[PDB]
């Protein structure tokens, strides 16, 4: 299962 | 900074003349990811060669497996031809059943 | 034994040839189990191993959505990196990510990872403490300050200690007949003269899984590291791996050399010789 949290550089 | 591919050409099982097998060309340790790989039978390009899903190692370098079903013989010569931005001309590595 | 789960992202700009391509591959040890490719007609996470196929439609929807969102985020990341390195819009660039976790035989966390690269060089990485970052340079320090203000490390630590470990426990059980089966190497030693007074002894290991193996030559029991030719471990294409190690020895002295093989699939390490 991937981590669903995302924030760009 | 760019890394030139390592190349190995070999069979899935130890070669036996007349018995069906797979001819593999493993390209690894390269960067960037674009690469051109051909499998050759007596200097000619083998059609419909398949490849693995592009992946990369711990050091960020990429690797791919190119492969085709084949029946080795004493006389038929096999090789792999690789091109990449780090190479000024395509590199040909011959298949040696002992390597 | 011990196991890993890893996701690998590649985002590669291609000026003049459309928008940047985004690919994800997921592995358990040396087994690919999922893939996503933004260039597909219907971009979606696809199963690549039978034990993940059994996952319901809610799994595929969640996994596909994460990757579709990542395609857009990583196109933004590529524009940000171009700006932080003062680069022109003309060249092709690549961002890579590798994240996941290692677990021991008891299923507990050994360590987690969340690493990023730009053009094949380190950019930013979560430290082993799962609470601080190593930025490679002043460009990556900008992302570090942004991620510190947003408490990204704390979120990564929760994922790595929780869902990462739990999904690896689930996958290892559902795929136990393959993922937890170590196939030992089939071995043999070949002999090839190189001159009238020297010969090559090549020790082969074929058909093994996982890729991890140790192949060494000894002369009377002493390691021959600097005089051994090794090839990189290579995939056979049927899940298994191959490797060989070769030494050049005096003709008539072949029986002084032993090839030593260690692999998880073997009941005991092997000690082999050339069999004339």
């Amino acid at each position: 299962f991937e981590d669903l949290r995302v924030l760009s550089f | 900074i760019q890394r030139t591919p390592k190349i190995q050409v070999y069979s899935r099982h130890p070669a036996e003349n007349g018995k069906s097998n797979f001819l593999n060309c493993y390209v690894s340790g390269f960067h960037p990811s674009d690469i051109e790989v051909d499998l050759l039978k007596n200097g000619e390009r083998i059609e419909k060669v398949e490849h693995s899903d592009l992946s990369f190692s711990k050091d960020w370098s990429f690797y791919l497996l190119y492969y085709t079903e084949f029946t080795p013989t004493e006389k038929d010569e096999y090789a792999c031809r690789v091109n990449h931005v780090t190479l000024s001309q395509p590199k040909i590595v011959k298949w040696d059943r002992d390597m | 034994g011990s196991h890993s789960m890893r996701y690998f992202y590649t985002a590669m700009s291609r000026p003049g040839r459309g928008e940047p391509r985004f690919i994800t591959v997921g592995y358990v040890d040396d087994t690919l189990f999922v893939r996503f490719d933004s260039d597909a007609t219907s971009p979606r996470k696809e199963p690549r191993a039978p034990w993940i196929e059994q996952e319901g439609p809610e799994y595929w929807d969640r996994e596909t959505q994460i990757s579709k969102t990542n395609t857009q985020t990583y196109r933004e990341n590529l524009r940000t990196a171009l700006r932080y390195y003062n680069q022109s819009e003309a060249g092709s660039h690549i961002i890579q990510r590798m994240y996941g976790c290692d677990v021991g035989p008891d299923g507990r966390l050994l360590r987690g990872y969340d690493q990023y690269a730009y053009d094949g060089k380190d950019y930013i990485a979560l430290n082993e403490d799962l609470s601080s970052w190593t930025a490679a340079d002043t460009a990556a320090q900008i992302t570090q300050r942004k991620w510190e203000a947003a408490r990204v490390a704390e979120q990564d630590r929760a994922y790595l200690e929780g869902l990462c470990v739990e999904s690896l426990r689930r996958y290892l059980e559902n795929g136990k007949e393959t993922l937890q089966r170590a196939d030992p190497p089939k071995t043999h030693v070949t002999h090839h003269p190189i001159s009238d007074h020297e010969v090559t002894l090549r020790c082969w290991a074929l058909g093994f899984y996982p890729a991890e193996i140790t192949l060494t030559w000894q002369r009377d029991g002493e390691d021959q590291t600097q005089d051994t030719e090794l090839v990189e471990t290579r995939p056979a294409g049927d899940r298994t791996f191959q490797k060989w190690a070769a030494v050049v020895v005096p003709s008539g002295e072949e029986q002084r050399y032993t090839c030593h093989v260690q692999h998880e699939g073997l009941p005991k390490p092997l000690t082999l010789r050339w069999e004339p």
